[PDB]
């Protein structure tokens, strides 16, 4: 009592956390379960893809707009989506429900957030690197894009659409 | 005197909270998959 | 001479008192745009009625560093180099060298005062992260630099007293609070690698005019590799304060030494190697190295549900021993009294949904829900501004009295609780309105009054928002005019003042010895720290510093 209160108090020490080990590790085990499903598709790629963000509205795949969509694959698109100072290009995308699509993402000027409303689109966009993306929309409407990481006065304003086809 | 249950009764609130916070978001995050 | 000579028999308490001033004022001035903010996430545009009262803001996001750099990088580590400096060297009734201290506090006031300028002249609006290519006025990365090298010295200051203190007792065991410090300070070197080159190799040159560009996703991961233990650079004075000061203030005893000291250890191991759970959204870094760091940081909570515990025991224990009653009999006798006992006993309590929400925070592909909305501001604030404030908060009532011999009234004392109890009612509030208006996809770090037509799905916890800036309004107010009420009354009555930190009575036990004597092996585990951070942060590292991509700086403000 007092030194019989030590004896007691550090055996639960060990049975608090032997326990919690346990619950942490049945956490690492439903992640894990995420990484193999196809929800994973949110996570960026590994690939260092280089480009140059002054030059990215001039050449390349994301100078124009009306390219910005790029069928590959029979269900498959590669959507060029640049995020700049205070909106996105294209504005709407426009998908077909069912697909895969595969955004490729950039910036000409400081980083951006590229967050779509109701999925788990979530990424950085970094001038000088391309975030690479994939998702699978299982029903159609139009879709807000917010701009989640702060980049000025108009960051408040960033906001884009995507639009999936029904 | 005996069993420190005070300090039990946090770790199980505590336990819980942690809990209903993963799960919650677990949830959320299936249903924007 | 000095006639408080108080200052030349113990002189340490001169520069703690210093820190601890500066500290607490920072904190003053970075808190005012707090409510504002608030409101602002309440929908309710309170900007206009600012810029009336401070001329010199330009915008919302102005505002938000100040803020930030204020409250969270200057506030905090000011307080982490008092309280882990004078409890070490009161614990071992000795002297820090007052040369290498009034160095430190001056490479501070220098450092925060060369920041300050280029912030408050709206030159450096980047926020606390700073993220490359925004780009900021030489003076503010300059200002950043110097500040947080005067860690360096107080590192090297605590490394200094543990040397002498060995070679006076030697076969000695390493006392609790030292040992403590000691890792803390060891914990922060390591962990402070990655800011420090980051500035010295990419942020000074570039806003000099030296080079060009920076590579945005190297940029990051130094300040990442730093970014997180950090925020445990913040934790662990109050930590510090709450296991080895705080039990005696609630009439009782440290359950445990080993613990403690575990604990301790524990951060300098896993605090370091943990800085992609920061960007699980990034492109550039492998998955595979996001899912050690979402293992690593998942085990660096553990250290933290054993202080639950621990700390738990502790005030049940005193609880008991004030006839303390059945099952939670023991919550109402410890003393509710003493804001002193109050504020880190609040904290604790906001402290279980926050860490709940870092497990979620940590776990990979949850992150995904939740980055960069208004939950993450919803969890810091819990962590940070709750838990680590509301102990330096409370610590008012013991430190001040035994570094000036100030006593507290009786009026003072009430005044006290009713900050206390305000603050921490306003951040539970501000809790809940930020983690569901994040839940509802609100962005953070955004004027989202300006577009009050933007986020409708979010309008209850808006009110939750609005109810909470004018409750944390008037704590805030109510907290200066207590402040300096507790500093520029004119009294002293300095018995109280030589008067020894009420540090705790420990509960001993027989397996403690062999425990004790393995993790004060202390040169062992500072370099598997080392090791650990290497192997976390090298292959990665490698991969990007041959890919250095840099681009122009861009100032959109
Ligand atoms: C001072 C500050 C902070 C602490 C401490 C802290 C703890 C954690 N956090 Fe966090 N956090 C993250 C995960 C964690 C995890 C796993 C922990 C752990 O260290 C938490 C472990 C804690 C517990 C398991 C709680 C134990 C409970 C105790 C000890 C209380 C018991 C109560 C008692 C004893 C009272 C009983 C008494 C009675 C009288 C009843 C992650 C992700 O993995 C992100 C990035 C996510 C994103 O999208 O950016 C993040 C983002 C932040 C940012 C934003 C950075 C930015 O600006 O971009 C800040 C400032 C911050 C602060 C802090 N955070 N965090
Ligand atoms: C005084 C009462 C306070 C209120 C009403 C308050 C309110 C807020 C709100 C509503 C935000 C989110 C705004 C946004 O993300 O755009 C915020 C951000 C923040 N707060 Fe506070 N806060 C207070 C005190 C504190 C304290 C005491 C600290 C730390 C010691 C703190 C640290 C921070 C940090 C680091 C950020 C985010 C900075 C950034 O995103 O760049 N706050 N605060
Ligand atoms: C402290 C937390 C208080 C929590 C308040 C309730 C949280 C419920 C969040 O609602 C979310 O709304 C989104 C639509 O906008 C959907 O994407 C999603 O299916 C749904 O889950
Ligand atoms: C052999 C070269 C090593 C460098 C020497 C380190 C000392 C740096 C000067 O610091 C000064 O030390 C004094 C003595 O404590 C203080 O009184 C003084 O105010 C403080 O600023
Ligand atoms: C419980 C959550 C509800 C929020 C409001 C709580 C404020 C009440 C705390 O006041 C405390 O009351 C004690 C009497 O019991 C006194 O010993 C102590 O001097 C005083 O500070
Ligand atoms: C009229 C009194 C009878 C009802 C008893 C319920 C009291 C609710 C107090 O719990 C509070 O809930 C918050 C979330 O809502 C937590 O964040 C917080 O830590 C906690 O203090
Ligand atoms: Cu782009 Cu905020
Ligand atoms: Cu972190």
């Amino acid at each position: 009592d007092q030194h019989k209160a030590h004896k007691a108090i550090l055996a639960y020490e060990k049975g608090w956390l032997a326990f919690s080990l346990a619950m942490l590790f049945v956490f690492i085990a439903l992640i894990a379960y995420t990484l193999a499903t196809h929800t994973a598709g949110v996570i960026p790629a590994g690939k260092l893809e280089r480009v140059d963000p002054t030059t990215v509205r001039q050449e390349g795949p994301w100078a124009d707009p009306a390219q910005a969509v790029v069928q590959t694959g029979p269900n498959q698109y590669t959507v060029y989506v640049l995020a700049f100072a205070f909106g996105y290009q294209p504005n709407p995308i426009e998908v077909p429900q069912g697909a895969e699509i595969v955004f490729k993402i950039t910036s000409p000027d400081v980083i951006h957030g590229f967050h779509v409303e109701g999925t788990n689109i979530n990424v950085e966009v970094l001038p000088g690197e391309v975030s690479t993306v994939r998702y699978t929309f299982k029903r159609p409407g139009e879709y807000r894009i917010i701009c989640n990481q702060y980049c000025g006065l108009g960051h408040q304003n960033m906001f884009g659409t995507i639009v999936v086809k029904e | 005197e005996e069993k420190p249950k005070g300090a039990l009764a946090v770790i199980l609130v505590l336990t819980l909270t942690i809990l209903v916070f993963w799960l919650g978001v677990y949830a959320v995050f299936f249903a924007r998959g | 001479s000095e006639i408080s000579r108080v200052y030349e028999a113990y002189p340490e308490k001169k520069a703690t008192l210093y820190f601890l001033v500066l500290g607490f004022l920072a904190l003053i001035v970075g808190s005012l745009f707090g409510p504002f903010q608030a409101l602002n996430y309440g929908n309710v545009d309170a900007y206009p009625l600012l810029k009336r009262l401070l001329p010199f803001v330009q915008s919302y996001y102005q505002g938000l560093t100040l803020h930030g750099v204020l409250n969270a990088i200057v506030f905090t580590q000011l307080f982490a180099q008092a309280i882990m400096v004078y409890l070490p060297a009161r614990e071992l009734n000795m002297r820090p060298n007052m040369g290498l201290m009034w160095l430190s506090w001056w490479m501070a006031f220098i450092g925060l005062v060369v920041a300050a300028l280029p912030l408050l002249a709206n030159e450096a609006t980047v926020l606390y992260t700073f993220y490359p290519p925004l780009k900021g006025h030489w003076a503010f990365y300059l200002g950043a630099s110097v500040f947080v090298l005067s860690t360096w010295v107080s590192i090297y200051i605590v490394l200094d007293l543990w040397r002498r203190w060995k070679a006076a007792n030697p076969g000695k065991v390493t006392p609790l609070v030292t040992y403590m410090a000691v890792v803390f300070w060891l914990m922060w070197f390591l962990a402070s690698l990655g800011l420090v080159l980051e500035a010295v190799l990419f942020l000074l040159p570039w806003s000099f005019g030296l080079v060009e560009g920076v590579d945005p996703l190297v940029a990051r991961t130094l300040f990442w590799w730093t970014g997180h233990p950090i925020v445990y650079f913040w934790l662990l004075p109050a930590y510090a304060i709450i296991y080895t000061i705080l039990p005696k203030q609630a009439g009782g005893r440290l359950v445990s030494d080993p613990m403690a000291r575990l604990a301790f250890l524990l951060f300098l191991l896993l605090s370091t190697p943990v800085g992609f759970h920061h960007q699980f959204a990034d492109p550039g870094i492998d998955p595979t190295w996001k899912m050690i760091h979402s293992v690593l940081t998942l085990f660096v909570a553990v250290p933290s549900l054993m202080t639950a515990f621990t700390v738990a025991a502790s005030l049940e224990f005193a609880g008991r021993l004030r006839g303390g009653r059945g099952l939670f009999g023991w919550i109402r006798a410890l003393p509710w009294d003493n804001p002193a006992f109050v504020a880190p006993v609040l904290g604790l309590l906001g402290f279980i949904p926050g860490g709940a929400g870092g497990i979620v925070n940590a776990s990979f592909t949850l992150d995904y829900v939740v980055h960069n909305t208004a939950w993450v501001p919803g969890h810091f604030h819990l962590q940070v501004a709750s838990l680590v404030t509301l102990t330096a908060m409370g610590s008012l009532y013991w430190l001040l009295p035994n570094l000036t011999g100030k006593p507290i009234s009786d009026a003072q004392r009430r005044l006290g609780l009713a900050v206390v109890w305000l603050w921490f009612l306003g951040m539970m509030i501000m809790a809940v309105g930020l983690h569901w208006a994040g839940l509802l996809n609100v962005p953070r770090r955004a004027y989202i009054a300006q577009v009050p037509d933007a986020y409708p799905h979010a309008a209850v916890p808006m009110v939750f928002n609005v109810l909470a800036g004018i409750v944390l309004l008037v704590a805030l107010l109510l907290f200066i005019y207590g402040l300096f009420s507790v500093l520029l009354s004119r009294e002293r009555k300095p018995e109280l003042a030589e008067a020894p930190l009420p540090f705790a009575e420990v509960i001993s036990g027989p397996e403690d010895r062999r425990l004790v004597l393995a993790m004060d092996r202390i040169g062992f585990w500072f370099a598997v720290a080392a090791i650990l951070v290497v192997l976390a942060y090298g292959p990665t590292l490698v991969q990007l510093f041959g890919h250095l991509n840099p681009v122009p700086g861009w100032r959109l403000w």
